[PDB]
This record gives C-alpha cells, sequence and structure tokens, in this order.
C-alpha cells in the first residue's frame, strides 16, 4: 500500500484545494467576472 | 441566460483576462455571457 495524499503529490499545484465541509448540499455553484475592455 | 447583472463589489485582480476576448465570446468559448456596449455597462438599479 502506498499511502498518496491529493497534497503530496504534484498535481494539487494545477487546483487551489479548498475544503467545503457541505457540498452535497450546494446544488449548483457560480462565479461572475466582469471584464472592462 | 443564466447570467447576473445586479451589481456587486467587483475584486479587481491583475492578471489580464482578455487575451483574445472579443473574438472568443464572438465564438461563444463561455457557457453564457453578455455584451453589454454603452448605456447598459452601468450598475443596474436595485
Amino acid at each position: 500500500i502506498q499511502y498518496v495524499r491529493f497534497l503530496e503529490t504534484a498535481l494539487a499545484v494545477s487546483c487551489v484545494n479548498t475544503e467545503f465541509k457541505d457540498l452535497s448540499r450546494m446544488i449548483d455553484g457560480k462565479i461572475q467576472f466582469r471584464i472592462s475592455v | 441566460e443564466g447570467v447576473e447583472n445586479r451589481p456587486f463589489p467587483y475584486l479587481t485582480v491583475d492578471a489580464d483576462l482578455l487575451s483574445n476576448l472579443r473574438q472568443s465570446a464572438a465564438e461563444g468559448l463561455f457557457h453564457s455571457f453578455d455584451l453589454l456596449v454603452g448605456k447598459d455597462a452601468r450598475e443596474a438599479g436595485i
């Protein structure tokens, strides 16, 4: 058995991992960008 | 679309998002987007 964590590896440099302890309740996520050109 | 146009405290980051932007939105890379030209570029009313 190789005890490997998602943080112990190098793939997490691509993903900012934040622990949300209630994710079954989120129906949907959203984010708004406003680019002024 | 699903875009909300209500005003917001738009947090300002320093990354230049707009590398080949208007060609991308006229091609529709984004799922859902709103082109606001001129008078509608303000904060809408509460």
